[PDB]
């Protein structure tokens, strides 16, 4: 039985792990077969499938994880997340899908704080093994637009 | 959670179900008893992708969403896994907005069955209440 | 002295001034966006049914574009022709007609002012003088071009055809790869830190894909080449892991051809990068500041396995790209980087003075040629 | 005894219902003779009774939300609720009184995402049929200034 | 230039008067700081000695502040030492006022009464033989009281508040502040538009009735008056729901006039709508930006059943109003939709090119007004 | 219709426009930023070995500082010479050399340019033409001096040395704090809504300084006779303000150890502030060392960035004392807190009076040292070297109208 | 063993006291030899021992608050914290080591509010009479830069 008390839990674990650069840790929080996308709310409405970031594999979140650290050029900066409560919209004795809403600052190494993005997490959990996972997350972004890039994924 | 018949009296009371909508307190533990016998986790496939969920064997099609079951309608606006637990609050605010829909308890198959104009107040003597 | 004075008729040098001084930049609005160039819009798959509009802007200018009846598309100022109002406040929908919210005057779709509230006076009294006539008063209409389902505006009547506007080169590289019905899979803003100069200088900027890249030079010089057409203002370039399935394509281009990026002035990008297509819209904000709009794209026939191949390949590209997230920044570190040197110029001599065409990379021919064309716009030749 | 987590979960469900501008359902997390007043710290502290908003019926929140729908004119735009714990004054099984802190994010239909509002819901809950009801809701804003007009309720 | 006026006439506005910051100073020098009178704030906000708000005349900070006498004073919030703010609260009670920085000591007129370390410290320092305090202080203000409202001016030359309002708009405010009013609660608007947009709009008779959609989603004569000088204006009306006791009301003015709103140039307003009072107070922040401060009123003898229906009738006004809700929006959708067009002009006919008064308000003659004593304060006028 | 108009030859009134006119910021920008001054960059101790940079700024101009393996700290422009990009993206790191991102070319860590991608072009097509030569292309190069460890750059060739540019007074003021070497012990950045200038006089106004401290003993707190000066260079630019015991004359808090302090320096001196134009303090409040770095950010805003010290042969127990009395100091100090807020109270205070003056009579016209504090002769002092840098002394036309007479003598 | 809800309820309270302005109950949050430290993730990283704030005990604590009443000059203004919920890295029935994510506005008494900090707190924790009571905690700001000044403790 998956509930909100778990899922709180598993939330803010997950944006820790984001939020202290443990980027390596992230794809932990997934299924090896799981669908994580980051897109707004005119796409979902329309139903348009495209996400600025997109995987349906582990591995994939893992190799974006490595371009981050090898690869790509941005300049510093860090996440802080800042989560509402999970709200369960459907579930049996088994799975669950629920949306958690999120606001994420972002803060440049040169100082500024600025409302990065917010929205919810559309989210498909399971337990394998006693570890509760994300078979899927969708980070449904409030806004359209994205402010210069988004290297750390949210 | 296997429920003690007068354990799910009191619990049923408490959640003001005694006359809610006409229906004495006897009608709701005997309703529980052949649905789910006193159970909080039973759960009942049907053969039209839905499934019956907890002590009242609530249906995923018109009252909870299970994430399974097409046509969903989820009126009592909940996770048929809320109908899943130990305390009974979920399955009771969901069967108080099925109760009334119109139709009272014979949404309730095995209420109609094996309750419904009995001596459905034998449900609820040798109880503190 | 002037921060904008060019020191040449050559492109070679590019004063750092022409990416700070305001009164420039609204030369550019007067003589670029509202001048004798193709602004684009959207794509007319976009709006498909009478009555479907979208808002845009073309420059600062904020722009209606709507199918009508007769499956013509039009466009105009999104500006009411009574005291300015926006007419359309929503981003798309569907109408028969416009209304200003205001004094609930009335447009047809093709911006043709058809009703004015109260025209007439309530009982005996105010209303129009006689001598107003709704006829001689509407928001500037825009010339629509379509091409392969791209719908450009113009302010102008003597800017060319599309066809002639785009010149031969670029008409055949944009069919290449609109050949076939297109579908909108995503639409994602990027608001970039720049001068929009700097943004459209870097998708012209064949020297840097490698170099800014480690995706372009780690897991792919080649066979390639870039095109400038005739007034210097488009380009072309064009080039022949836990889950490798990122990088895994299907061939669907007659040429070899797995890299092909195409500019047109003031702001259009169509891009293809293996299977990942995708339209930009380059708008000016501010002096400091532009808008990136994406659109990315399948073609209506893709199967569930090639439309798969174009959402994994999306990783390339757009705010988070692989490729693209660097696009972002590099304009910003420019825009900084010449905080002390406004009256300083930068250096564009990669393969000579020239603006033409090229067999290589290792060039700024594209650059130039933006500048060119620029000037010529602008009125700073010689 | 009605504690800390039911009436986060409640505060959930309103915010879910105002920022998914489900806005019909708005007035049915309230009695009948309920109270609801959008006001600032100013007017608060110095006993001023206006609300920018002022209900003190569930068919003026009703109305309210009809004419949003039929009647006014503002440029789209949604909210993003971000909650904090409520702390409880009094109340027992049925009745309680709580402060909640808030903070609202307003995104425009064109991407800009400000801080709106923010501040403090000062509560009175009852109980309808075994579910929490607000009797009472004063949104007290921190700040006395409301950027362009409010069209959604916080 | 964008701000050319293209008549003598007002029924077409240069668009760039609206982003114009060179023309925007101007405002500052030869409106707000020239021969007008400046909304400050209720004789009822500052009824005892030392009651002071800190407000504002366009960009210039102001302290205005009730002293013994009974009488009310204005001066710049400005020390005149090295410029800092005096008075840094929104309000209080004070003998008198000292700015932080250096301890300069105001009284309530503005008069530098006290200079820190004035004679030295030890015998060292301090100001030389030739300073006297008498010769530096803030900019005084005019102050001029009417019907419990404070005005202030920085000019000598401005007429008296009667002869700057006329007799209209002065028996039209007295209509309605005839007896002691009390503050029921504040709000401010930041509205993403030039101060003028808002203004207009408040003067919009033509849109009162189409933007707003309220009394027609869900017959009465009207008219507008204009002053001699173009600048106030009064809009007046005289004779579904699941809670119709949100328009219940009840009579309390002689005549049968249920909407009266009323403008004092450059950025004063005064409404009644039924029982809902409202006072107004326009500020300009930026070229594209200004500020709306909202001070509801009861009367000070309302019983609770009146002062409950003001409370109610209040979801018609302010930031979420009924019908004002849209006033805080169409300033931007103007200030945006000419984003392209700084070189074009607004088109002002409906009714003329009258600048007078009107029977019905199907006109933009206070509009047009607005413009008149905007282009005479800025020396913008054109000949006939 | 000048905002920017001096009244006379005299510093005892400042144009309120100075504050506020952007075209005379710009005019800062290539007049004293990047003009005869010394802009302080960072510590040595702070990029001790060979590769260690940091970046920051000189005015608006973004600057590389960098040791090389001679021992040497060099500095130079962060502007790649090819296309303006900045070159180094760290607010510090270690490297070989610079390269700019945008297309690879390279800097050693003086800001030559070694290196230009495809400078030869590929397969013969391309690069640069013949007549390019990289030694002709590279960010503006600046001129170095370390005094005490503090690392200061020019743009000048022709700025006077360190040690004339400070004088004598100022550079025996920096030596007796910068006695011994020094440990970083925080860093934190205050943005101040205000323009930079409010700031700087704010560091150089006494009269403000010792209303403050004459407050503080109100709380009783020390209670032992104190005497104070100001010291202002021959340039104006540079100031110390001191309070100062007499070693060896006779005669609240719940936590008196944030006031509890030890001797450490062979004389009386409490409190030293000190300032070099146009924007570094180094201070001294009892055992509170810092140094400050002022930077213009916008017409309306400015940086303040803290370099909070110790001494390396500190004592736990001394480090402690520093720890506490670091509370009187920075953006939430006991004494400093108000400097944040005052030049933004002046800001707006002066909304309406662009065309008015500032009234600055406080100890006369002077702009020389003086005892005591009652005076603003360190804050005219700042005026004085403004002007001569800004070419705002009474030029021409105005010269010639005072002076176009015969007088009797 | 001390749980994420005792120190959320915790958190909560505290929160509560500092953005009322009740700053006299602030130091009861703390033990007598408590410490407190407002710095940044660059000091903190560095291991930089200094503080913006910096109090070795409750007194120093409580003569802050004092001087922030009775000496300190600065324009009015309030915060609201916006917390995450806590992590706790170890403890036991008494003690706990535990990170808490926050944010706080600061709204001017003109309007204007801004995020003004961000980040977590490092927190040691301990039971006095039955009750959770701070030892320690570093307020660990994601930003360098402070707006204008910083007067009220985070
Ligand atoms: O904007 C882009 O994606 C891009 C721009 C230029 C090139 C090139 O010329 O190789 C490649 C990619
Ligand atoms: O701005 C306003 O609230 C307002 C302005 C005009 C009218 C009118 O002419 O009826 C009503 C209200
Ligand atoms: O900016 C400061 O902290 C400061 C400036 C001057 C003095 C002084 O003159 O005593 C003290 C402190
Ligand atoms: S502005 Fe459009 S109808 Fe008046
Ligand atoms: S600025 Fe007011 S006393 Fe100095
Ligand atoms: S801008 Fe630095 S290499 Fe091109
Ligand atoms: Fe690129
Ligand atoms: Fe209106």
């Amino acid at each position: 039985m998956i509930n909100e008390i778990q899922i709180a839990a598993f939330n803010a674990a997950y944006a820790k792990t984001v939020d202290s650069d443990a980027m390596e840790q992230w794809p932990t929080f997934f299924t090896k077969d799981c669908h994580y996308r980051v897109t707004n709310v005119d796409n979902h409405a329309e139903g348009l499938a495209a996400g600025i970031v997109w995987a349906d594999s582990q591995d994939m979140l893992t190799d974006r994880i490595s371009a981050l650290r090898e690869a790509n050029i941005y300049e510093r900066h860090r996440y802080r997340h800042i989560l509402g409560l999970p709200s369960i919209q459907s579930g049996d004795a088994t799975q669950a899908s629920a949306s958690t809403p999120f606001m994420v600052l972002r803060i440049m190494h040169t100082g500024e704080t600025e409302v990065f993005a917010s929205g919810e997490y559309l989210d498909k959990f399971t337990t394998i093994d006693g570890k509760l996972r994300l078979q899927e997350r969708i980070a449904v972004c409030d806004s359209t637009v994205t402010d210069t890039l988004m290297a750390l994924p949210l | 959670k296997v429920f003690g018949r007068c354990e799910l009296a009191a619990a049923m009371k408490r959640h003001g179900l005694d006359n809610y909508r006409g229906y004495s307190l006897g009608n709701w533990v005997c309703a529980a008893k052949f649905e789910s016998n006193f159970n909080t986790q039973a759960t009942n496939r049907n053969t039209d992708g839905s499934t019956d969920y907890g002590i009242l064997q609530i249906n995923s099609r018109w009252w909870c969403n299970d994430g399974r079951t097409p046509g969903s309608r989820n009126l009592c606006n909940i996770p048929c896994s809320a109908l899943l637990s130990s305390d009974i609050t979920a399955s009771v605010n969901c069967a108080k907005k099925i109760v009334s829909d119109g139709n009272g308890m014979n949404a309730w198959v095995a209420w109609r069955n094996r309750c419904k104009g009995t001596d459905v107040q034998a449900w609820i003597r040798g109880c503190r209440l | 002295e002037s921060i904008i004075q060019w020191h040449g008729a050559t492109n070679t040098r590019v004063p750092f001034g022409i990416y700070t001084d305001t009164a420039n930049a609204d030369q550019e609005q007067q003589r670029i966006y509202r001048g004798e160039v193709w602004n684009y819009l959207c794509l007319e798959s976009e709006i498909p049914g009478a009555g479907d509009f979208r808002t845009t802007f073309a420059g600062e200018t904020p722009i209606v574009v709507v199918r009508d009846a007769d499956q013509e598309i039009y466009a105009f100022e999104n500006r009411c022709a009574h005291r300015g109002a926006l007419i359309a406040l929503e981003k798309s929908g569907r109408t028969d007609s416009f209304q200003c919210v205001y004094h609930a005057w009335s447009y047809n779709r093709q911006g043709d002012l058809t009703g004015v509230a109260f025209e007439k006076g309530v009982k005996g009294q105010g209303g129009m003088p006689a001598s107003f006539c709704k006829e001689e008063h509407g928001p500037r209409k825009l010339r629509v071009a379509v091409f392969c389902g791209l719908v450009f505006g113009s302010f102008s009547e003597d800017v060319p055809s599309i066809e002639d506007y785009l010149g031969p080169e670029i008409c055949e590289r944009i069919e290449r790869v609109l050949h076939k019905p297109v579908e909108v899979i995503g639409r994602f803003t990027q608001k970039l830190p720049n001068n929009w100069k700097l943004y459209f200088e870097n998708v012209k900027d064949s020297y840097h894909a490698s170099l800014l890249h480690m995706f372009f030079t780690t897991f792919e010089s080649q066979k390639g080449g870039v095109i400038v057409d005739e007034s210097g203002g488009h380009h072309v370039s064009y080039s022949m892991l836990k889950d490798p399935s990122l990088l895994e394509g299907f061939e669907e281009f007659e040429d070899g051809v797995t890299l092909q990026i195409l500019s047109v002035f003031p702001g259009f990008v169509l891009q293809q990068i293996q299977n990942s297509i995708a339209v930009r819209q380059l708008l000016p904000k501010s002096i400091s500041s532009s808008e990136l709009n994406w659109t990315y794209l399948g073609y209506a026939d893709d199967s569930a396995e090639q439309r798969k191949v174009r959402l994994k390949q999306a990783n390339l590209i757009g705010p988070a790209g692989f490729i693209s997230m660097e696009d972002g920044a590099v304009g910003g570190f420019v825009q900084r980087g010449i905080a002390g040197a406004a009256n300083l110029d930068a250096v564009i001599e990669m393969g000579g003075d020239h603006e033409g065409s090229s067999e290589g990379r290792a060039t700024e021919t594209s650059v130039r040629g933006f500048w060119k064309a620029y000037r010529k716009h602008m009125g700073q030749e010689m």
